[PDB]
């Protein structure tokens, strides 16, 4: 009986209230319940007209946004309008008690008045109101009016009209007595332990634990710490039945198990919403605390209380590698099943798997994800739901989206949940709620088990007959209205789950959306913020343990406790973990984030961007050296089978002399690039990963911090190092400055930056949109422009995905979201071919398709979905740009045959010097692949002659540097 | 020697190189098939089983199912044939001569996965089932090399299937359980009561040595020569479903078009793999890293093995003692996904 | 079982690019690990020959010389480890993941001051450690876990060419015709033995099997666990000594030649014991198999390859977790490989 709500203990307040309510009822006047929440009016309400065959209770739930229009609405199915105009009962014997929660929610407007307010002392004084459409008098006859509410010092609340309240009888429910609390849940543990009589003796020292527990959650963690922290008796009895529930699908237990599960069951109600980790060990301590005074066992942690019925038939505490190990292989099989996703499972991702689990195994049980971004919150949703059998269901809602598709959309899931029985899980992210109208329908659907505003009509008739033909088909006997639309709400209870992903929970919406009243009372919010650092610790390990890092010499640095995180340092590769948590750290740090999540985007992908470049690098560096060595042994070969025992060979031997010194060079020089790879492909990916958003300035202050974090961990790094010189190789940059790049080198490093990006869809902020046509050029012909502002661009977006196009997307401030899934590159594979889900329908990724996305508007709107999932890239004019752009365009028209002389001799240099490096190239794979006598002199007759045309060629500078000299006034005072 | 239950330790160990999907089992010689999620196909001898007999790299995804089969006829060798992830079902040829694979030939026609093969032969001609993720069972000719007939069971893609003369069973991923006639390409008969996807369904084949799913029960039932069906579930149960008789290219009966579970075993951890019949036993393994053992009379599981695989336990089956060409011999292999796999022996 | 005769004739030929450094054979799998003198390392199928599973360029010169071995954690994920020495003065440490099987390099080992010569590996209850010897006069031994070097020290005045490692104790081998079996955790000396008068190619111990050699004389002899022990060098002999119990941290007292082989025509290379019977491969291209019971080789196997004989790879018999196949591959500097299965 523990799960029944409609269950209450009768206390001497809870009588007295009770019938003090039922003798104001029955004298027909106004009745207004305020007090704190949780006091238990609607409790006290629904206790005193459960025993009543005379009235019937409607249950509205008041938000900031709620119209006369929503009280009419959930008034269609139970009155009925008649002509004798007036709205008596559908029943002819019950009156109807309109019963409104928290009736203070409903806002003023500019001048100070509330329309439901007004409402409802028309209502009362003149018993009717006017009919808006026919402007007609309707008469109330049989309907009796019951508010709900707070009192007016709560934060959201406001006072209401004098007027209102004269026409209401108003009532103070109070917090009971920890006394009265204690005996209240002692009958609840009562009726708890009765399933384990041999510890039915206990049952009272954890009902004053748990009391205990609950005041002093309330006295430590008050409004002022946060927003949301706000205790009730709800709590009190959301861990009892929590309790029950574990006991009831569990094992037989122990003392030490039972206090262990109700350690966890107050994990799970008090401490998920706390944000602070000194919160959390505070009540870890608390938690040690109430169970010595009041049950004089292991650890207490969150991490060491891990509770599942995953892993047997029970539900029961678990280990946590057998746990991990199944997670994993579950996790391996779902990425098989519905979307590839390479994700590392951690130990906090075990535990929130576990608590969303707890969640959507209940029966009107909601979840309200809170956390940074990038965490693993809707794919954890989506693996839980897909290991408890349910469809998840995610509102296709985007730019030019209105009231009807929200409502077509939630219409159709309560469809499918209450005909169909699919139990399904749906997922509003914060991004979802365009406006506060989708928010009151969600408030309307949680509060309720059903909108009324949704079946209105033929709407309604046609909802009955298609429940009637489903309930025939189950073959339960029901005819009437109420019954049916009762199976109705009871089946969308049982089989809908909602999911709330909230992102930064200081914005205005999403600060409603918390603080919503049904939204608040509903869900079990689960405060998954940011990554600590233990988090970031591991799954750095599990990703850069599969990669070659360890191959030089390491000394263990002195270094304090306090500022190593992972376990001692024994490897680089623990080194490593910690440098990049201290970047991490000390980026956010940097950036004034305060007290807005951190999103761990950053750090996941400078991990893989990390992995890959050292991957790529440590091959090329073997190769490159095993190639010098092979090579230097077969010249040392040939030269002492020539001393031991035919011109031109000796020639190409004499002429190999520089060829020579240069390969004993790499090979002497070869301990000193092993000494600072890992440091250069830190730095690198660093590189890529955060500072595509940074001004020189910020990249060079961030660049000098890396430097001195990477020097503590005794890790070595290039002194000369230099990003250009590192990534940008001679081909690219010869492709980027025909295709259009300016010879600036922050420009450079953009380009770089973005055309390195094969792993996440970059963004471009060029206020010029000089980009766009140098993209277009890299392309040419197979590019294709389109926008979110312009109508038909999904289908010119899925017939480009379908031939293979790189499409650039302008106005990235205008973001469309059912692009979603090609910005977080969800795809689905079958076999070789590629497919991803645009709007309605699959669509084929041809495997040659690129995106884009382009945004000219500097300080524009990025949704955080969107930029946490992108390398954003900003173009902007730095002091050097605007110099040089000056300079070409003073020398052009000054004197245009000099600049275009200047601009073809530099182009004749850097191609030159490419066909050098070629050359050399060339001359070392043919020496490493042994006529070739007569090619190895060709080769180098070839590079003397590149080399002789750079040394004609190099006789001009002087004239550009007087030229520079002479301009750069005009450049710097232009800047 | 139909009452024999395996010991609870094993004697001979196989270690393979990736997880095993498939293990099959030779109806004449003491060799086993092991198939890998690499992409490997293995032969191990009964009787030494340090080194291989022979192994290739034949498909370039994970096998997903294999069987055997010893063809004969009335004017004889051994066909396996292999179906994988790489969309494609290979068929080869075992010579004994050599103790080598031989390769006979690729087949094609699927637009998905093909994750079930089911080889039979009726008068002198042998056939090969297919079902894919493209929810179409193709059941294929080994003669000809062509199709025969294409048909959509099920609105979800089909997992597993089971072929009975010319009846198919098929469980898919909808979680439910569908009858069809092949040779007219109609549904029969819809089963429901999971709410997990199958994982493999197979025939209940009637037999003569006293079982109580293995026996007709009325002369329909016994001149139709099938009633009752088996089939395993991510439910962590194993259901025995029977087969409402048709109006007898049957025609479904409106008043019989569902099915009815006759037994539904439970005591698994997690979701039942695979599942084999032998006797009044029932032999089924799952994620729990454990085999039961469930005897069809009492319904109730009689021998456990606790632990076998250190992972997950992916398959096993056993010899076929429905059909008088098999001597249904005392051999079982379990294919692990901890890179092992164990055989008992008598 | 254990008293298997390899055939007469060679199974397989696998071909390589250059001459065969070191062959160890996968204790589990039909896989064979050959490395080359160009550092490049091969993963060569059993039963397809003609490709390699996976190569990669692990070292930039000569391969001196690899091991083998299977973890065997009581809690973590088994997997084996190969370390590979080479001229580069680095050994570094890969991983066989055979589930889409390529190698991946765990970490490597730095610190030798010359060109690494021998390597040999060993398996605690929950530990691993490494153990290596060079061309400057000292063994360093290394830890799996850590990646650090745990002892060094110089055992003989030469440079080391080999060293063998079961339990606390070590016996090396040097260019000198003395060896030195030493205490690991101590790093102190414990005996010595000299008889020779060529450098030593390799040293081997010999674990007791429950034979003359297997088998302890004495209650103490059990205790210690170790008595016997073989040696071979480019003298063309290889003689098994007798090592003396010291008076136990250990503290140090000669080696008695209780046994001696003759009819080598070169310089042996590597010497490999399975039961009863030791194989042994030297320059004059031939395989002599010598039973320890009568000491005089039985079978012969001659013109196996143009070149000398590198090394053989023969499965360990003492090893509970190492199952006895019967297979055995020889490499040569022909740049090919035999293999004899059954
Ligand atoms: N007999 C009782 N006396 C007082 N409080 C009780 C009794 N039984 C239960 N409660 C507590 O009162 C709470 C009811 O609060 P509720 O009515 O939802 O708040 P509100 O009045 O704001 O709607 C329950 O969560 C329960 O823990
Ligand atoms: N445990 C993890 N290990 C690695 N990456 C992760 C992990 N959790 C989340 N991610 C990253 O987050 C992305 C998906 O997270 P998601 O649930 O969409 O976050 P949000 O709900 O905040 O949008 C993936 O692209 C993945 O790279």
């Amino acid at each position: 009986e523990v799960m029944r709500p409609d269950i209450v203990i009768p206390t001497i307040d809870t009588i007295k209230h009770e019938k003090i309510f039922y003798d104001l009822l029955n004298s027909k006047r106004g009745i207004i319940l305020c007090g704190p929440p949780g006091s238990g009016k609607t409790m006290i309400m629904n206790n005193a007209l459960r025993n009543s065959s005379l009235y019937d209770v409607v249950g509205i739930n008041f938000s900031k946004d709620t119209t006369t229009e929503h009280i009419l609405s959930a008034l269609h199915r139970h009155t009925n309008y008649v002509t004798t105009l007036t709205l008596l009962p559908k029943s002819d014997i019950k009156n109807l008690v309109l019963f409104c929660d928290e009736i203070n929610l409903p806002k003023l407007d500019k001048y100070g008045s509330q329309n439901v307010v007004l409402f409802l002392r028309q209502l009362m004084e003149k018993q009717g109101f006017w009919k808006t459409p026919e402007n007609k008098w309707v008469t109330i006859e049989r309907i009796h009016i019951v508010g709900a509410c707070n009192p007016p010092t709560d934060p959201g609340r406001i006072p209401m009209s004098e007027r209102f309240t004269r026409h209401a009888a108003i009532l103070y429910l109070g917090y009971p007595s920890g006394k009265s609390l204690s005996q209240i849940y002692e009958i609840y543990y009562k009726a708890i332990f009765k399933l384990v009589p041999e510890f039915r003796s206990y049952t009272e020292p954890f009902a004053r634990a748990s009391v205990h527990l609950y005041n002093e959650c309330k006295a430590r963690y008050s409004t002022g710490l946060q927003s949301h922290y706000l205790f009730s008796p709800r709590e009190l009895t959301r861990l009892v039945r929590g309790v029950y529930t574990a006991i009831n699908t569990g094992p037989r237990q122990t003392l030490r198990s039972l206090i262990r599960l109700w350690a966890y069951e107050a994990w799970r109600i008090f401490a998920d919403r706390l944000v602070g980790v000194k919160e959390k060990n505070s009540f870890e301590q608390l938690l040690y605390e109430t169970v010595d005074k009041y049950l004089p066992l292991g650890n207490i942690s969150s991490t060491s209380l891990l509770f599942s019925g995953l892993l047997s038939l029970d539900f029961k505490e678990v280990n946590k590698t057998d746990l991990v190990n199944f997670i994993e292989e579950r996790f391996k099989t779902f990425c098989d099943e519905e979307l590839e996703v390479p994700m590392v499972i951690h130990e906090s991702m075990v535990d929130h798997i576990l608590r969303i689990d707890r969640a959507l195994k209940q029966v009107q049980g909601h979840m309200m994800l809170i956390g940074a971004s990038r965490t693993g919150k809707t794919i954890l949703t989506r693996f839980v739901a897909w290991l408890n059998g349910l469809k998840i269901v995610q509102p296709k809602i985007h730019r030019h989206s209105n009231l009807s598709d929200f409502d077509m959309i939630l219409k159709k899931a309560i469809s499918d949940c209450s005909l169909k029985e699919s139990r399904t899980c749906l997922i509003i992210d914060e991004s979802n709620i365009l406006e506060t109208a989708f928010l009151e329908r969600m408030n309307t659907l949680l509060a309720n088990a059903d909108i009324p505003d949704l079946f209105q009509g033929e709407e309604y008739d046609k909802l009955l007959n298609n429940l009637r033909n489903k309930t025939r088909s189950l073959g339960l006997l029901l005819d009437t209205e109420q019954e049916l639309y009762d199976w109705f709400v009871g089946e969308i209870a049982k089989n809908l789950h909602v999911v709330f992903t909230i992102c930064d929970p200081t914005n205005n919406k999403s600060s409603a959306m918390i603080s919503s009243p049904a939204l608040f009372n509903r869900c079990i919010i689960n405060w998954m913020g940011d990554w600590d650092t233990k988090t970031m610790s591991q799954v750095a390990n599990n990703m850069v343990d599969v990669v070659p890092m360890e191959f030089t010499d390491f000394i263990v640095p002195e270094v304090n406790k306090e500022l190593v995180f992972t376990e001692p340092i024994q490897t680089i590769r623990d080194a490593v973990v910690n440098i990049l948590i201290h970047f991490d750290r000390n980026f956010y740090q940097k950036m004034k984030v305060g007290v807005n999540p951190r999103s761990p985007g950053y750090f996941i992908d400078g991990l893989r961007a990390l992995v890959k470049l050292v991957t790529a690098k440590y091959q090329d560096l073997q190769e490159n050296q095993r190639f010098v060595n092979v090579g230097l042994e077969k010249l040392n070969e040939s030269v002492l089978k020539v001393n031991e025992l035919l011109d031109r060979s000796i020639s190409l031997v004499k002429s190999l002399t520089f060829e020579k010194e240069r390969w004993l060079n790499t090979t002497k020089q070869f301990s000193k690039t092993s000494q600072e790879l890992i440091g250069n492909c830190i730095i690198s990916s660093i590189y890529e990963t955060y500072f595509g958003h940074l001004n020189e300035r910020e990249r060079g202050d961030m660049l000098v911090i890396l430097k001195r974090l990477l020097g503590k961990f005794a890790v070595k790094y290039d002194v000369n190092y230099r990003f250009i010189d590192y990534l940008v190789t001679l081909d690219e940059k010869m492709k980027w400055l025909e295709c259009g790049l300016d010879k600036n080198d922050y420009f450079l490093e953009n380009m770089s930056i973005v055309m390195n990006s094969q792993d996440a869809v970059p963004f471009l902020l060029d206020p010029s949109s000089h980009m766009i046509t140098v993209i277009s050029n890299y392309y040419g012909n197979k590019t294709v422009l389109l926008s979110f502002l312009e109508e038909g661009f999904v289908k010119r977006l899925e017939n480009a995905v379908r031939f293979g196009s790189v499409v650039i997307i302008q106005d990235g401030e205008f973001f469309d979201p059912i692009i979603s899934r090609l910005i977080s590159r969800e795809f689905n594979h079958a076999g070789n071919r590629v497919t991803v889900e645009i709007g309605d329908h699959e669509v084929d990724v041809s495997g040659d398709f690129k995106l884009f996305i382009h945004s000219c508007d500097p300080s524009g709107d990025i949704p955080i979905f969107l930029r946490s999932r992108v390398r954003l890239v900003h173009f902007v004019t730095n002091k050097e740009s605007i110099e040089t752009r000056i300079f070409d365009i003073t020398l052009t028209e000054e004197n245009a045959e000099m600049q275009r002389k200047r601009e073809d001799l530099i182009k004749l240099n850097t191609e030159y010097r490419l066909k050098l490096k070629n050359l050399e190239k060339r001359l070392l794979e043919e020496l490493n692949n042994s006529e070739l006598m007569v090619t190895l002199n060709n080769l180098k007759k070839e590079a003397m002659n590149i080399e002789k045309k750079l040394s004609e060629s190099e006789e001009f500078f002087p004239q550009f540097d007087n030229l520079v000299e002479e301009y750069s006034i005009i450049g710097k005072h232009s800047v | 020697v139909l009452k024999w239950i395996p010991r609870n330790l094993p004697s001979c160990l196989i270690n393979v190189e990736s997880s095993v999907t498939s293990v099959k089992l030779h109806p004449n010689l003491p060799i086993v098939f092991v198939a890998t999620d690499h992409g490997k196909l293995y032969a191990f001898d009964l009787f030494n089983y340090t080194i291989p007999l022979a192994s290739l790299q034949s498909h370039t995804k994970a096998i997903t199912s294999m069987d055997v089969l010893f063809t004969n006829y009335t004017n004889n060798y051994l066909v396996i044939v292999t179906a994988s992830k790489d969309l494609q079902i290979h068929v080869f040829k075992w010579v004994s001569e050599e103790c080598k694979f031989q390769q006979i030939r690729s087949l094609l026609g699927h637009e998905h996965i093909v994750s079930a093969v089911k080889i039979w032969q009726k008068n002198n001609d042998v056939h090969i089932a297919s079902c894919s993720r493209d929810q179409t069972v193709k059941i294929w000719d080994f003669h000809n090399g062509w199709s025969l007939k294409t048909f959509q069971p099920h609105s979800q893609w089909v997992r597993s299937i089971d072929v009975l003369g010319d009846y198919i069973i098929s469980g898919s991923h909808d979680t439910t359980l569908r009858l069809t006639h092949w040779p007219s390409g109609n549904g029969l008969s819809v089963g429901t009561g999971h709410e997990f996807p199958i994982e493999k369904v197979k025939f209940i084949h009637f037999i003569e040595d006293e079982i109580r799913f293995r026996t007709p029960s009325t002369d329909r039932y016994k001149n139709w020569g099938m009633q009752y069906c088996v089939s395993a579930s991510r439910d962590r149960t194993i259901k025995i479903w029977e087969i409402p008789l048709p109006t007898l290219a049957p025609i479904p009966n409106p008043t019989d078009s569902n099915f009815r579970c006759v037994l539904t075993l439970k005591g698994h951890l997690s979701w039942v793999r695979d599942i084999s019949i032998r006797g009044q036993y029932l032999f089924s393994c799952a994620d729990d890293k454990s085999v039961r053992c469930w005897d069809l009379n009492t319904g109730q599981c009689l021998h456990v093995w606790e632990k076998l695989h250190t992972g997950f336990v992916n398959c096993l089956d056993l010899d076929v003692d429905f059909d008088s060409n098999v001597t249904p011999r005392q051999m079982m292999v379990t294919g692990g996904l901890d890179c092992k796999s164990n055989v008992f022996m008598r």
